[PDB]
């Protein structure tokens, strides 16, 4: 029986490696990116690098986060989303400038498929509890769109005038709507360009939000 | 075009299958004598005592 | 020595001693009173304010279950501070009785007190300063009840100890005394109805000594979550506040109490003031920001402020 | 243009559906009225193997049953000794989304796939005494979702762009390709002679392949939902199917057809696994109500509840002697049965 | 009334009285003696390295002017320390000036000594943090000096009081006293001699509110500067040991002196054994963590 202790010593060696792989994997922020293709995900993941599944990592301010793009599985989405549901925060992408644009694959506004997107990923019974920082990509390119093409064409029902700050912020508050669990989750809405303005910091300020309150909230404080 | 291949992947099946179907009734009844002639040497069906269970000296 | 002959000399005329009887001034009495009560109802007040809010979030973010522990603690030291009062005849087995038990009652309030706010402050500086994606923090209120309780036992396991092992014995002693220096001589003589037990010094620095430990690590909480939050949850100067309070009290009516034992009225009007000041200091630095804020808060819950901390790295000159 | 081809199949599948019951003369469920039952099979969590830390999403029972290969989502490959409990290995993945594990017949070899579309073979028999990646298959579009050996050169897998394939380790190279199926294919099972085997699929339709030449012989339909686990019977003339409308199904090779289902009111959860015991008489599932559910294979009755794990159950196994029945839980704790 | 007589006649029969002595025992006050006497050649030592490395890098990040302060502190815990040895008269009236010397550079040395840490880590509260666009370098050695002489003038403040207004008289007292409980009578005699003072308890009070207000006020601060940095600089750990053993052997201390004045050798053996262990672990959480890497990095 003196290889069997062995054996023994071996498992317990094996099981203290994985509580050190494991306590350190704890520490990583893990970030679901969706969004339409051609939105800014990769520039998106482009900005975060510089600082199949795609994976990518990068720090910041200490904080190590990595950020998995599903954007390249064309398989049923339902059959793998319940993986990912332990990602502490999901980072939506979406292309301001597919307002007037439809869609390959029409009358469908590039913008109400990000819509639909949007609806099914934040209303999934996987995610009732895990915040969405929204990324709204191409400020300048879209806010020189609107000075010819109003936003009508994509909401009929819209009655602002032809002005970006304005409508960005109409189309904040249509994408903030379609969330249905105010009271459990919560919509970081941010607007960025083609220069990384201030993305990663923002990403840092949400996720830091984000422990926060789910360490208020497995207390019952929040 | 490519949607070719179903007819004859349908017709393939058709005389594979067709070549031989045998009634329910002989399958159920194989199945039976299978589940029954391999009985008191499954030891879930039956519970192993403790002298020859692994999992349990 | 004639020391032993006068000794049962004074035996004969030691057949009698003097009694008691009530000496204080009812207006001091009727104003403590009424201060007293209306802190006890300022108490109530908070306590129904909290439950009816339970469910604001902001009533939420500031632990309401240890709010109502900390409040029964002050109903426990309001009744002490009312007992105080209570000097009249009895008899001498509850005199002894009615002293032992308002001590205790005051200290078992001022642990009642003091280990809820230690325990959200240290919940709080755990929740904030501990950020792991993957490891959260996971503190209920029955766990910081469970220290509370802690913190109640050792408390009550003294008092046992000091009732059970050497009780407040009142105790008639009439003494004469000669003192000599190097080259004068004196002699005097005096009468003393105190109710202190032997080795009372003993309890005084045990229980308080317990109480300074928990003081200090109550200041070190303070200071560990200086600006982890707003006032209304950060609550560090509440702490820093009741221990400068705390400790000033102490000192001064244990001073007084020793040395000012013919002067009731005082003694009983300065415990009474400082139990009172403390407790009710305590309980507004708690529960008044509650109140300020619960009123901007059913709106919509946009203007969260709470989340904002202190962490860098520079480098040092 | 298409309209004849399109009446061509509606007939097809008339002709289809009056075969069936051409040779369904009875079901069955009368045929075996007259056998005496099972009765309440009671089994005990023997073991407890803990040291996963995330969801456990596959597990593998090795041909000697005593070791038994585990992959959970935390990145780890974790390989029991079942008697024992202790771990004999901890492989480190390069992707940690892992959906699938399996263990070679011999011993030597334990594949693992997932959502990075790679079938990664790994060599348990090293001179240098570790484990080391042998091979990584890639050529499938979608995610990995089972795959399974059949010798130490050949392993079949299928994958969520609707196909599966048989590959050759050394080469490398995509032997042969499964078309046919609308739906990722969510599982496989060899048959125990290891020259058919089923797959099952998101369109509901579980289909029977020859891997030898690569034609699929037939299809069974009956399952109103995406089909979740697979397994032949013990025989490798039937196999039974996990569905998400809480319903297992046995059909017949032979018969073509539907042969009995398994299903029960109380139940709306979906099935995550299923395995026969050695003999067939048992056919174990797991559900997402937390319970794995023993079904007398003969009877439709539930005979048995495993209730020991607070998460789904997502995968099931039984050892080639039938001694034992592990499952793996989202809990991350595993669990042998007797 | 019946007593003034039976006093009146005690106070005749005095004969003078008498007196006795105490004594300890050599044994005890050699070992004493002897951690003493290396307890202040370590202090001397941490001194000598502060200098002598006054340009190192960590003893400039360590402040050490004001680790001089502490030292110094030190070195007047510990000869008071020596003083509770003590037991003979120089002069006769020497006994009450030797015990107000001993407390009073106690409490003088005591406040020297947590002085310089409370700086530290105010300053450092200061800078580190606390910084808007502005630079805060404001805070030199000379204010945290300054703060330490304002703590100085405050308790030679207090001890002036004490020593011209109710000093330390030693007073032989000789009495009886009648007890008499609810339902019985019993007898004593008592024979005393004991150095204090009356209101004794009124100083002992004030002094350890002050230090104590001092020492809350520390934990606050050490609170407040938890995660700054490190132990060469961050002192908080420094701070909340030194806190709690100074409150536990003041406790005790008080305690034993006022409770075991029959027991002269454990009263000196547990006096000095407090003070050296306080003095001692503080200096040494102080200074170590400088040692440490001054042999690293050198
Ligand atoms: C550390 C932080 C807290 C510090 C403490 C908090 C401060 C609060 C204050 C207490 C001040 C009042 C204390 C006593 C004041 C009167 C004592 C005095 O000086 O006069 C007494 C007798 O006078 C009287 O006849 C009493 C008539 C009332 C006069 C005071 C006015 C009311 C007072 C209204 C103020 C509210 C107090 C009611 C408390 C509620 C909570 C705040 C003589 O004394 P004696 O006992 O008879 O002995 C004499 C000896 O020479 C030989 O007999
Ligand atoms: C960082 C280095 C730390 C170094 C020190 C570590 C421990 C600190 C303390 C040691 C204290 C032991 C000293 C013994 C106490 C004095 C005993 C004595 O000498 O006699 C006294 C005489 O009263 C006095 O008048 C002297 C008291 C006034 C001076 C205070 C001492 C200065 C300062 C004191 C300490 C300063 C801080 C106070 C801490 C605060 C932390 C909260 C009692 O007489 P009695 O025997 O009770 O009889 C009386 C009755 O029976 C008939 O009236
Ligand atoms: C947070 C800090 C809290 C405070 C912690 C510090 C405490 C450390 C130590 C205290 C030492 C134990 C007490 C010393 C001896 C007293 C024990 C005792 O009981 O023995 C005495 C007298 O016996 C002797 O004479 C034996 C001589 C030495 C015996 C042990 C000492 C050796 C070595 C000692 C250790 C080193 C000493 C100094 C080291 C650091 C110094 C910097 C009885 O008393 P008495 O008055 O003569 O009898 C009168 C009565 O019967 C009727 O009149
Ligand atoms: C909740 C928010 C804050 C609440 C504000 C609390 C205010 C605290 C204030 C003042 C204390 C009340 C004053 C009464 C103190 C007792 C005095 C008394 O009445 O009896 C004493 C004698 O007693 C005893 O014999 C035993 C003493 C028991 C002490 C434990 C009491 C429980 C704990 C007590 C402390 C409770 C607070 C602990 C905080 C701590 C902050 C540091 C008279 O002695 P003597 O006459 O001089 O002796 C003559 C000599 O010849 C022979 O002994
Ligand atoms: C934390 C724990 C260890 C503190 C314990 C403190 C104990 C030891 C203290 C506090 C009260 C003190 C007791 C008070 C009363 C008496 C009765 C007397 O006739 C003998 C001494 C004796 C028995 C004391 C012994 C020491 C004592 C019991
Ligand atoms: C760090 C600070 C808060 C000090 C710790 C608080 C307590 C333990 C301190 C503060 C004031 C101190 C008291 C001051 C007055 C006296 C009267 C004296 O005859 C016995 C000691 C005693 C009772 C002291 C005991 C210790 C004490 C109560
Ligand atoms: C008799 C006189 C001298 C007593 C004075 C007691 C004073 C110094 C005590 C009592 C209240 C205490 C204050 C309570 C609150 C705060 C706010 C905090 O952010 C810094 C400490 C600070 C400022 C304390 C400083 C010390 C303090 C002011
Ligand atoms: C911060 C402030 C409140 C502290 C006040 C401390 C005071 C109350 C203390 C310190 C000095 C003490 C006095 C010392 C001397 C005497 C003379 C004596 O015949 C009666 C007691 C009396 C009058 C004491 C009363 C209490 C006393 C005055
Ligand atoms: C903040 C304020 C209320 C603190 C007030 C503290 C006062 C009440 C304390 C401090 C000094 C003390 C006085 C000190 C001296 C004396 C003279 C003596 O013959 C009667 C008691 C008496 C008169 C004390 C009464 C109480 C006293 C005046
Ligand atoms: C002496 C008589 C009149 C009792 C006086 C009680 C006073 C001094 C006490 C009791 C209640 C206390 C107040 C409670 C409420 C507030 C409002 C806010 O700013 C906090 C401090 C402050 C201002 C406190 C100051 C001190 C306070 C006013
Ligand atoms: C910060 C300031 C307010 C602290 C003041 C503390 C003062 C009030 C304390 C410290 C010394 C104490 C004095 C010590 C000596 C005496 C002489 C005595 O016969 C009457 C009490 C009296 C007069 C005390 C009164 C209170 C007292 C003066
Ligand atoms: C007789 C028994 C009760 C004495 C117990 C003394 C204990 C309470 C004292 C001695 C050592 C002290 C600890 C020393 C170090 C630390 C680490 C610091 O980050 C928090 C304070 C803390 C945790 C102190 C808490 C109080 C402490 C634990
Ligand atoms: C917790 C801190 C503050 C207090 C330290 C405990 C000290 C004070 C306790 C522990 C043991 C106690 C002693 C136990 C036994 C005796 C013998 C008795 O005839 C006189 C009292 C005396 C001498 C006690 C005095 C107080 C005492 C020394
Ligand atoms: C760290 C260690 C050395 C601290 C030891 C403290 C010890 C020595 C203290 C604490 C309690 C004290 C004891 C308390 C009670 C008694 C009973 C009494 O009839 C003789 C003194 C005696 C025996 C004391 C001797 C000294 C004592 C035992
Ligand atoms: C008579 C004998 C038992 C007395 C022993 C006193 C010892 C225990 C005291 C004196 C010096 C103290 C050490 C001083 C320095 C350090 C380094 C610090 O990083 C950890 C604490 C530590 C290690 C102290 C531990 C306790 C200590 C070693």
């Amino acid at each position: 029986s003196a290889e069997d202790k062995a054996a023994v010593e071996r498992s317990k060696m094996i099981d203290r490696n994985l509580r050190e792989d494991g306590e350190k994997a704890a520490k990583e922020v893990k970030l679901l990116l969706l969004g339409a293709g051609e939105s800014g995900k990769n520039t998106i993941v482009k900005q975060m690098k510089i600082i199949g599944i795609v994976e990518t990592h990068f720090t910041f301010k200490d904080l190590y986060f990595k950020m998995f793009d599903v954007g390249a599985q064309r398989s049923e989405r339902k059959k793998w989303i319940h993986c990912f549901e332990g990602v502490t925060a999901i980072i939506f992408c979406v292309a301001l400038s597919d307002y007037d644009l439809v869609l390959a694959e029409e009358e469908m506004n590039r913008m109400h498929a990000s819509m639909k997107l949007f609806d099914s990923i934040c209303n999934n019974k996987w995610f009732t509890e895990t915040s969405i920082i929204l990324f709204l990509n191409k400020k300048d390119l879209f806010e020189e769109k609107i000075k010819r093409s109003p936003l009508t064409i994509c909401y009929p029902e819209y009655t602002g005038s032809n002005t970006y700050e304005e409508a960005a912020a109409y189309i904040q508050c249509q994408f903030e709507d379609l969330n249905r669990r105010k009271d459990t989750k919560e919509i970081y809405t941010h607007f960025t360009c083609s220069t990384d303005t201030k993305n990663v910091q923002f990403v840092f300020d949400a996720v830091t939000d984000v422990i926060i309150k789910n360490n208020l909230k497995e207390c019952g404080l929040y | 075009a490519s949607i070719a291949q179903a007819r004859k992947l349908v017709e393939q099946l058709k005389m594979e299958a067709n070549i031989d179907r045998i009634k329910v009734s002989k399958a159920a009844a194989d199945l039976m004598a299978y589940c029954e002639a391999h009985a008191k040497e499954d030891p879930l069906l039956t519970p192993v005592p403790a002298s020859e269970n692994p999992f349990r000296e | 020595r004639p020391l032993h002959d006068l000794c049962k000399t004074t035996i004969t005329s030691s057949h009698h001693s003097s009694k008691t009887i009530s000496s204080l001034s009812p207006v001091l009495l009727g104003i403590v009173w009424t201060f007293l009560s209306c802190g006890l109802l300022l108490i109530l007040f908070f306590l129904a304010f909290t439950i009816h809010c339970r469910k604001n979030r902001i009533v939420k973010m500031s632990s309401p279950n240890l709010n109502i522990v900390t409040l029964l603690g002050s109903c426990l030291t309001y009744s002490s501070a009312y007992l105080f009062g209570i000097q009249d005849v009895l008899v001498g087995s509850s005199m002894e009785t009615l002293i032992q038990t308002r001590l205790s009652m005051l200290c078992i309030g001022t642990s009642l007190v003091f280990g809820p706010i230690l325990g959200k402050s240290w919940r709080l500086y755990k929740v904030f300063t501990q950020r792991v994606p993957d490891k959260r923090v996971i503190i209920k209120d029955l766990q910081l009840l469970g220290l509370v309780a802690a913190l109640l036992m050792a408390d009550v396991i003294l008092l046992m100890t000091w009732v059970l092992t050497d009780p407040i014995q009142c105790l008639q002693i009439l003494s004469v005394s000669m003192t000599v220096t190097g080259k004068d001589v004196s002699c005097t003589s005096t009468s003393t109805h105190f109710c202190a037990s032997r080795y009372s010094d003993v309890w005084i620095a045990l229980i308080w000594g317990c109480k300074g430990l928990l003081l200090l690590y109550g200041a070190y909480l303070a200071g560990l979550t200086g600006h982890v939050s707003s006032p209304p949850v950060n609550q560090s100067l509440t702490i820093m506040v009741g221990v400068n309070l705390l400790v000033l009290a102490a000192g001064l009516l244990f001073v007084v109490t020793r040395y000012l034992h013919s002067w009731p009225n005082l003694v009983f009007g300065l415990t009474s003031g400082g139990i009172f000041v403390c407790t009710t200091t305590i309980n507004c630095f708690i529960f008044i920001p509650q109140l300020k804020q619960w009123k901007a808060f059913e709106e919509e819950n946009q203007t969260i402020r709470r989340m904002a901390k202190y962490f860098s790295t520079p480098n040092k000159s | 243009e298409l309209d004849q081809l399109r009446q061509e199949a509606e007939q097809l599948k008339n002709q289809i559906r009056d075969a069936r019951k051409a040779c369904a003369d009875a079901t069955l469920s009368q045929i075996t009225n007259n056998i005496d039952p099972v009765g309440r099979i009671q089994m005990r969590t023997r073991r407890t193997l803990r040291g996963h830390l995330a969801k456990i999403y596959a597990m593998h029972w090795g041909t000697d049953s005593r070791l038994l290969v585990s992959a959970s989502q935390d990145g780890k490959l974790i390989i029991w000794d079942s008697y024992t409990t202790n771990k004999v290995h901890a492989i480190p993945l390069r992707s940690s989304w892992v959906m699938t594990c399996a263990y070679a017949p011999s011993g030597n070899y334990v594949a693992c796939g997932g959502l990075d579309n790679i079938c990664s073979i790994y060599n348990l028999k090293t001179r240098e005494g570790n484990v080391r990646v042998s091979r990584e298959l890639a050529g499938h579009t979608g995610y990995l979702s089972c795959c399974r050996f059949l010798d130490d050169n050949q392993i079949v897998t299928s994958s969520g762009d609707t196909t599966c394939a048989l590959w050759d380790i050394e080469t490398g190279q995509q032997t042969t390709t499964f078309t046919g199926h609308t739906g990722d294919v969510m599982s496989l099972s060899l048959a125990p002679d290891t020259r058919l085997f089923v797959s099952g699929a998101c369109d509901a339709s579980a289909k029977l392949w020859d891997v030898r030449e690569g034609m699929c012989r037939q299809t069974f339909t009956g399952h109103e939902s995406d089909i979740n686990a697979i397994c032949f019977f013990p025989n490798g003339n039937a196999f039974a199917t996990g569905s998400d409308d809480a319903t297992c199904r046995l059909f017949d090779l032979r018969a073509d057809q539907e042969l009995m289902t398994y299903s029960h009111d109380n139940i709306i959860c979906g099935i995550t696994s299923v395995s026969f015991s050695k003999s067939g008489r048992l056919l174990l599932a797991g559900y997402d109500d937390f319970n794995c559910n023993v079904w007398d294979a003969l009877k439709a009755d539930r005979a048995g509840v495993l209730a020991g794990h607070d998460n789904r159950v997502s995968c099931l196994g039984v050892t080639d002697d039938g001694m034992a029945v592990a499952t793996g839980s989202w809990d991350s704790f595993l669990k042998i049965w007797n």
